[PDB]
C-alpha cells in the first residue's frame, strides 16, 4: 500500500490513522514465478539455480 | 597623473552607471572586450585612456569605479549584460535588503556591516593612484535605498581624506511629480546632513528632460535609454578638459574656488544646450551666437525656475569642438549688454571660458547629431529659492499631522532630526534671501 | 536570500490555493509532472523565491495545507497538482468543525498548532531569510478564522520582523450564508486588527457582478472566481522575481502605503478584462489602461468609494511602457478629480513598473488603493452583531465551550473603533 | 515573454550572483568557474 | 460553427449560429435572409444553386466559410437535381472550448478509491496443491555432480 | 515576351507600326477566344449535368 500521513500521535484513541492516496507512486517491478511458465522442459533460474 | 574615483550607488545609481560607461567606451575605441585592435598604443599607461581607465599589465581596461547596491536585482543584471567582463568583480557590492525608502534604515541598520568592506576597496583603489583629484558620487536624494548609505560613506571620506574636491550629481525629486510620500522625508534628512561636507552640487530633473526631448528632439516614447545618454554626454563634456589636450585648460579645482561665492551655498545648475536630432543638425547651421542664446533660453534647463524670478552670480562656460575665443568675447559681451539677464552686483564679471578643440562624439544606435561646437553652462543663480520653498511647504503639513512617524520610531529614532532639518533649511533661504539682497 | 512561505488555510484557502499554485506554475513553465521545459532564462533564474529544488529539476513549493475535513484535502491532491505537492505538508484533524470560532481557537487547535508550528520552523530554517508571510484565509469560515488567529499571534512574537501579508475572503453583504457569520468575523477581525499589518479583504458579489459584466458568460464556477484572485496575488508577487526599473518588496510597498498603524484593509483592482469579442474590438492603449484600471465597475473588491474618498493608491504595471506615459496620466487623474482624495498629503500615487510582461499580452497592470470606503462593510457588521447580541441567542454554545459575553464586548469595543478612526480622519 | 538570452555557454558566471543554476548540486569540484562549466556542460538531460 | 438554409422561393440565403452554453461569445442571427453578391470583379449575378457541393470554400462579404456537412433531404434534392458531391470531409475541434469544458468535466467528481483482499481467492484454492518433479545439473562445480529437487 | 522587351529602344528608335498594329490585333483574337472557349465549355458541363 501507499500511506499518505498519520494523525494519530498527536493524541491517542486508536493506534493512529492511515489515510490512503490516489495514485501510488513508487510501485517497482518485481515479476514472480506464476502458474503460466510451468512445462516439461525449459529453463528456470532459481537465486542463481539453472 | 588627471584621475578621479568613480562611485555609483543605487539601482538609479547603475542605470546611469551603465550609460556613461557604454558612452566612455567608444571614444577611446573601447571594444567589450578591454584589449585595443592593430594598432599599440600602451605602454607605462600613459595616454588618454588613463585618466578614467588603469589598463594594467594585462592590457584589459580596468575602470576606477565601484557600484554598491543593497538589492541583488539590478546588480545581477548589469554583471549579466554585455559589458560584464570589464567590470572588477567585487568592485560590484550587491546586499540582500533593501531601505525601503526608509533614509535612517540606508543609513543606521544595514550600513554599518558593508561599509568596512566599501573602505577597503576604496583605499586599496586609492594606494594605486597618483594624484587623486576627486570623486564622482551618483546617487538621489529621494533615495529609496541609496541615501543613507551614501551620506554614510560620504561622511566617512569626509573624515579621512581632507583634501580633495567631492562632486555630487544627482536626480533631483521632482516638483510635483512624487513617486512615493517619502520623498520630502529622506531628501530633507540627506540635505541636512550634507550640507557640511558636500563641496559641490548639481541636481536634475526627468520632467524638464522629458520636456526637452518632446520638444527639439521630437520623439514622445524616449526611455531612460535617451535620459542616461544625454546626462552621460554631460558628464563627458565636464571631464573633457581633463581628459584631452587644449589650448587652454581648466581644473575642477578651478571649479571648486570659483563657481561657489562663499560657503554654504554651492548649489549651481547645468545645461547642454545643443540637444538637437540628426535631421535638424543635418540640415541646419550651427556657430556661436544662436547656440549662446539657447543656453540663456530658460526652458532648455533642468529644474523649473524662472531666472527673471531669480537673479546669476555665476557662469562656467564649457565650449567643446572648433571655436576661437574672439566671436566668444563677442557674444558674452553682446549678453551682458543685453537688458533682461540681471546680474546680481557683487560679481562685475562672473565668466570663466574653458576651451578644448577635441569635438563630442556620436555613439552608434543613438539618437544624437554630429557635432562640431558644442556649449555647456553651469551657473549657479538665485532662481532656485522656490524649489526650497515648495519643500518646506509640503513638509510642514506632514510633520503637522505626524503621518508615517511609527515606521521610523519603530527603527529606532526621534523627531529631532527632522525638527532640525527644518531650520536647516530655513538658514539656506535666509542666506539666499540676503545674497538677493544687494 | 530572500524567498517567501504560503499559507494556505482552512477549506477556501485550500481551493484558492490551488488555483493560485497552478497559475503561478503554469505561467512559470513547470509541468504538471515536474519535469521543467527550457524556455526562459529568467524564470529558471527566479525560480527560488517559491520553489526549492529536488534532484532532477523537479520542484517542491513552500507551501503549508491546512484543513480538518479530509476530503477536502483529498480532492486538492486529487486536483491536477496534488502531484506538484507534498504530503509532507499535509496535516489533519480528524473532528467536523461546524464552522464554530470558539471550536477553533481554543480546544482542537489548542493541539493542532504545536505540529504544523515544528514543520514550518523546518521549512523557515531550511531556507535562507524570508521576508514575511503571505496567508490565504477566510474570516466568515469558522476553521480559518479559528485557527489563523492563533497561528498569526502566536509567529507574531516568533519573528517579530517580517510581514505578515493577509488575504481574508469577506461575506456578501446580501446573504452571509453561515447565519453565525456576524459572531466569526467580528471574533477574527479582532485579532486580525492586531496582528495583520496589510490585508487584503474580497468579496465575490462584486465577482458576480463582473461575471454579468465583461466575463459575459452567465454560467461560471468558483473556479474562475479562483481563476481571477489567483491572478491578482500573481500581479502583486511578479515584481520580485523580474528585473525592470522599479522596487518589488512587498515592505517597500506597506511602508509607502499606510501611514497610521491602524489602518489595515485593502482593494484588489484588476486590469484588461477581455470579453467575448473585446480581443478583436479593442486596442491596448495607455489611456484605455488607465481609465479602466481607475474605473469604478472595474473595481472588485468591497464597494464603490463615490460615497467616501481616497488615502492612498498605488499601481503596478507589466509592460513595455514608459515612465513619461504613466507620469501623465497620474496627473491627468489628480486633476480631473483633485476633490476625491484629501489635501493631508500630496502625491497619493505610487508606482511599480516591472518589464516582464505576462504569458498571453503585452502590456498588464494591477491596482491596489486604500480608501475611506470600508465604513460601510464593517458598520454592516456592526448592525448584524448588536441586533443579534441584543437577546444572545445561539449563546448557549458559545458558554458551554466557555467563554464570557464580556469578550464580545471588547471585540465590538475595537470595531467600532476602527468604525470612529476611519470617520474622525477623512473627515 | 519576449526577451533575450541568458547562462551562454561554458566561459560564464562571474561570481557574485544569486539564484539557481541548473543543475548545480554535483559540487565536488571547487572553482566557481569550474562549477559553472561543469553545469553547463550537462543539459544534457534531455 | 454555423448554419446555412436556402429559401428556394426567392433564392436568398440566412446563415446563423447555434447557441452553445457556456460560450462567452456573441450568437444568434448573423447575416440576415438576402441575396448575396460575389466578390467583385464582377457582381451583376448573384449566387445560384448550381455552385453547392459538400468540402468547397465560399466568400459572402470577405467571410470565407468551408462546408463539410449536408442533410438526408439535401442529399435527395440534390441528387434531384444533380450536383455530385464529393465524398464528405471533416469538423475540426475548436481548441479553447474544448479545453475548457474537459477542465470542468475535470470538476465532475466521483470520489474514487481502489484497495485488494485475499479471502475468496485463498478459500477458493485452499488446501491443494501442484507436484512436480525437476533436476540441477553440479559437475559445473567441480566438487559436486547431480541431485534432484521436487 | 515580346511586347515587353521591344520597349527599351533609347532615344528615337520607336515607330508605333503595323507590327505593333497587328500584334495588338492578336492579342484581342486570343482574349475574345478564350471567352469563347469558356462560354463553351459552360454548356457541355450543364447537358452532362441532365444527362446524369
Ligand atoms: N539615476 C537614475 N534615476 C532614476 C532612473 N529612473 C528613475 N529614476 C529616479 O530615481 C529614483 C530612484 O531612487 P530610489 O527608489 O530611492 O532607489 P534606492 O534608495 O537606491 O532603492 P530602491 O527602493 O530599490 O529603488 C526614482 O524615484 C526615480 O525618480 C534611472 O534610470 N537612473
Ligand atoms: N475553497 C472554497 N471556499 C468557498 C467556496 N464557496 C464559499 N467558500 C467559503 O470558504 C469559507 C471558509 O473556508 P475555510 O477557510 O476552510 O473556513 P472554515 O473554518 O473551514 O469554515 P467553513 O468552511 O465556512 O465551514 C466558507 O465559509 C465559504 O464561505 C468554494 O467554492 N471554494
Amino acid at each position: 500500500r501507499a500511506v499518505l500521513n498519520v494523525y494519530g500521535g498527536l493524541s491517542e484513541w486508536r493506534a493512529d490513522g492511515y489515510l490512503l492516496d490516489k495514485y501510488q507512486l513508487g510501485k517497482v517491478e518485481q515479476d514472480f514465478y506464476t502458474d503460466q511458465d510451468l512445462s516439461i522442459g525449459a529453463t528456470i533460474n532459481v537465486w542463481g539455480r539453472k | 597623473m588627471r584621475e578621479c574615483i568613480s562611485i555609483h550607488v543605487g539601482q538609479a545609481g547603475v542605470q546611469i552607471g551603465n550609460a556613461c560607461w557604454e558612452l566612455y567606451c567608444l571614444e577611446h575605441g573601447i571594444q567589450p572586450d578591454g584589449q585595443m585592435p592593430s594598432d599599440k598604443t600602451i605602454g607605462g599607461g600613459d595616454d588618454s585612456f588613463n585618466t578614467f581607465f588603469s589598463e594594467t599589465g594585462a592590457g584589459k581596461h580596468v575602470p576606477r569605479a565601484v557600484f554598491v547596491d543593497l538589492e541583488p536585482t539590478v546588480v545581477d543584471e548589469v554583471r549579466t549584460g554585455t559589458y560584464r567582463q570589464l567590470f572588477h568583480p567585487e568592485q560590484l557590492i550587491t546586499g540582500k535588503e533593501d531601505a525601503a525608502n526608509n533614509y535612517a534604515r540606508g543609513h543606521y541598520t544595514i550600513g554599518k556591516e558593508i561599509v568596512d568592506l566599501v573602505l577597503d576597496r576604496i583605499r586599496k583603489l586609492a594606494d594605486l593612484c597618483t594624484g587623486l583629484q576627486g570623486f564622482l558620487i551618483f546617487h538621489s536624494f529621494g533615495g529609496g535605498t541609496g541615501s543613507g548609505f551614501a551620506s554614510l560613506l560620504m561622511e566617512r571620506l569626509s573624515v579621512d581624506y581632507g583634501k580633495k574636491s567631492k562632486l555630487e550629481f544627482a536626480i533631483y525629486p521632482a516638483p510635483q511629480v512624487s513617486t512615493a510620500v517619502v520623498e520630502p522625508y529622506n531628501s530633507i534628512l540627506t540635505t541636512h546632513t550634507t550640507l557640511e561636507h558636500s563641496d559641490c552640487a548639481f541636481m536634475v530633473d526627468n520632467e524638464a528632460i522629458y520636456d526637452i526631448c518632446r520638444r527639439n528632439l521630437d520623439i514622445e516614447r524616449p526611455t531612460y535609454t535617451n535620459l542616461n545618454r544625454l546626462i552621460g554626454q554631460i558628464v563627458s563634456s565636464i571631464t573633457a578638459s581633463l581628459r584631452f589636450d587644449g589650448a587652454l585648460n581648466v581644473d575642477l579645482t578651478e571649479f571648486q574656488t570659483n563657481l561657489v561665492p562663499y560657503p554654504r551655498i554651492h548649489f549651481p545648475l547645468a545645461t547642454y544646450a545643443p540637444v538637437i536630432s540628426a535631421e535638424k543638425a543635418y540640415h541646419e547651421q550651427l556657430s556661436v551666437a544662436e547656440i549662446t542664446n539657447a543656453c540663456f533660453e530658460p526652458a532648455n534647463q533642468m529644474v523649473k525656475c524662472d531666472p527673471r524670478h531669480g537673479k546669476y552670480m555665476a557662469c562656467c562656460m564649457l565650449y567643446r569642438g572648433d571655436v576661437v575665443p574672439k566671436d566668444v568675447n563677442a557674444a558674452i559681451a553682446t549678453i551682458k549688454t543685453k537688458r533682461t539677464i540681471q546680474f546680481v552686483d557683487w560679481c562685475p564679471t562672473g565668466f570663466k571660458v574653458g576651451i578644448n578643440y577635441q569635438p563630442p562624439t556620436v555613439v552608434p544606435g543613438g539618437d544624437l547629431a554630429k557635432v562640431q561646437r558644442a556649449v555647456c553652462m553651469l551657473s549657479n543663480t538665485t532662481a532656485i529659492a522656490e524649489a526650497w520653498a515648495r519643500l518646506d511647504h509640503k513638509f510642514d503639513l506632514m510633520y503637522a499631522k505626524r503621518a508615517f512617524v511609527h515606521w521610523y520610531v519603530g527603527e529606532g529614532m526621534e523627531e529631532g532630526e527632522f525638527s532640525e532639518a527644518r531650520e536647516d533649511l530655513a538658514a539656506l533661504e535666509k542666506d539666499y534671501e540676503e545674497v538677493g539682497v544687494d | 536570500m530572500r524567498e517567501i512561505v504560503h499559507l494556505q488555510a482552512g477549506q477556501c484557502g485550500n481551493q484558492i490555493g490551488a488555483k493560485f499554485w497552478e497559475v503561478i506554475s503554469d505561467e512559470h513553465g513547470i509541468d504538471p509532472t515536474g519535469t521543467y521545459h527550457g524556455d526562459s532564462d529568467l524564470q529558471l533564474e527566479r525560480i527560488n523565491v517559491y520553489y526549492n529544488e529536488a534532484t532532477g529539476g523537479k520542484y517542491v513549493p513552500r507551501a503549508v495545507l491546512v484543513d480538518l475535513e479530509p476530503g477536502t484535502m483529498d480532492s486538492v491532491r486529487s486536483g491536477p497538482f496534488g502531484q506538484i505537492f507534498r504530503p509532507d505538508n499535509f496535516v489533519f484533524g480528524q473532528s467536523g468543525a461546524g464552522n464554530n470560532w470558539a471550536k477553533g481557537h481554543y480546544t482542537e487547535g489548542a493541539e493542532l498548532v504545536d505540529s504544523v508550528l515544528d514543520v514550518v520552523r523546518k521549512e523557515a530554517e531550511s531556507c535562507d531569510c524570508l521576508q514575511g508571510f503571505q496567508l490565504t484565509h477566510s474570516l466568515g469560515g469558522g476553521t480559518g478564522s479559528g485557527m489563523g488567529t492563533l497561528l498569526i499571534s502566536k509567529i507574531r512574537e516568533e519573528y517579530p520582523d517580517r510581514i505578515m501579508n493577509t488575504f481574508s475572503v469577506v461575506p456578501s453583504p446580501k446573504v452571509s450564508d453561515t447565519v453565525v457569520e456576524p459572531y466569526n468575523a467580528t471574533l477574527s477581525v479582532h485579532q486580525l486588527v492586531e496582528n495583520t499589518d496589510e490585508t487584503y479583504c474580497i468579496d465575490n458579489e462584486a465577482l458576480y457582478d463582473i461575471c454579468f459584466r465583461t466575463l459575459k458568460l452567465t454560467t461560471p464556477t468558483y473556479g474562475d472566481l479562483n481563476h481571477l484572485v489567483s491572478a491578482t496575488m500573481s500581479g502583486v508577487t511578479t515584481c520580485l522575481r523580474f528585473p525592470g526599473q522599479l522596487n518589488a518588496d512587498l515592505r517597500k510597498l506597506a511602508v509607502n502605503m499606510v501611514p497610521f498603524p491602524r489602518l489595515h484593509f485593502f482593494m484588489p483592482g484588476f486590469a484588461p478584462l477581455t470579453s467575448r469579442g473585446s480581443q478583436q474590438y479593442r486596442a491596448l492603449t495607455v489611456p484605455e489602461l488607465t481609465q479602466q484600471m481607475f474605473d469604478a465597475k472595474n473595481m472588485m473588491a468591497a464597494c464603490d468609494p463615490r460615497h467616501g474618498r481616497y488615502l492612498t493608491v498605488a499601481a503596478v504595471f507589466r509592460g513595455r511602457m514608459s515612465m513619461k506615459e504613466v507620469d501623465e496620466q497620474m496627473l491627468n487623474v489628480q486633476n480631473k478629480n483633485s476633490s476625491y482624495f484629501v489635501e493631508w498629503i500630496p502625491n497619493n500615487v505610487k508606482t511599480a513598473v516591472c518589464d516582464i510582461p505576462p504569458r498571453g499580452l503585452k502590456m498588464s497592470a494591477t491596482f491596489i488603493g486604500n480608501s475611506t470606503a470600508i465604513q460601510e462593510l464593517f458598520k454592516r457588521i456592526s448592525e448584524q452583531f448588536t441586533a443579534m447580541f441584543r437577546r444572545k441567542a445561539f449563546l448557549h454554545w458559545y458558554t458551554g465551550e466557555g467563554m464570557d459575553e464580556m469578550e464580545f464586548t471588547e471585540a465590538e469595543s475595537n470595531m467600532n473603533d476602527l468604525v470612529s478612526e476611519y470617520q474622525q480622519y477623512q473627515d | 515573454t519576449q526577451k533575450h538570452n541568458l547562462f551562454t555557454p561554458e566561459p560564464h558566471y562571474i561570481p557574485g550572483y544569486a539564484g539557481f543554476y541548473p543543475q548545480l548540486r554535483y559540487q565536488v569540484g571547487n572553482t566557481y568557474g569550474r562549477t559553472t562549466a561543469q553545469l553547463l556542460t550537462d543539459p544534457s538531460v534531455q | 460553427y454555423y448554419k446555412i438554409y436556402f429559401y428556394l422561393e426567392d433564392d436568398t440565403i440566412q446563415v446563423n449560429e447555434p447557441e452553445v452554453i457556456n460560450s462567452g461569445l456573441p450568437q444568434g442571427t448573423s447575416i440576415r435572409r438576402q441575396r448575396i453578391p460575389y466578390p467583385p470583379p464582377n457582381d451583376d449575378q448573384f449566387y445560384t444553386v448550381y455552385d453547392f457541393n459538400i468540402n468547397i470554400s465560399v466568400v459572402f462579404y470577405g467571410r470565407t466559410f468551408k462546408i463539410y456537412d449536408c442533410d438526408p433531404f439535401t442529399k435527395n434534392f440534390l441528387k434531384k437535381i444533380g450536383i455530385k458531391l464529393n465524398p464528405p470531409g471533416q469538423c475540426p475541434l475548436d481548441p479553447y472550448m474544448k479545453m475548457r469544458r474537459e477542465t470542468l468535466e475535470f470538476v465532475d467528481p466521483f470520489r474514487p478509491y481502489q484497495s485488494f483482499d485475499t479471502l475468496k481467492r485463498f478459500i477458493q484454492y485452499d488446501g491443494k496443491v501442484l507436484r512436480f518433479f525437476c533436476l540441477w545439473d553440479d559437475s559445473t562445480s567441480l566438487f559436486g555432480d547431480r541431485r534432484e529437487f521436487v | 515576351t515580346r511586347l515587353e522587351t521591344r520597349t527599351h529602344r533609347p532615344n528615337v528608335e520607336l515607330c508605333r507600326d503595323i507590327a505593333q498594329y497587328r500584334l495588338i490585333k492578336e492579342i484581342q483574337e486570343i482574349n475574345h477566344n478564350v471567352a469563347r472557349l469558356k462560354e463553351t465549355l459552360a454548356q457541355a458541363q450543364t447537358q452532362l449535368k441532365a444527362l446524369y
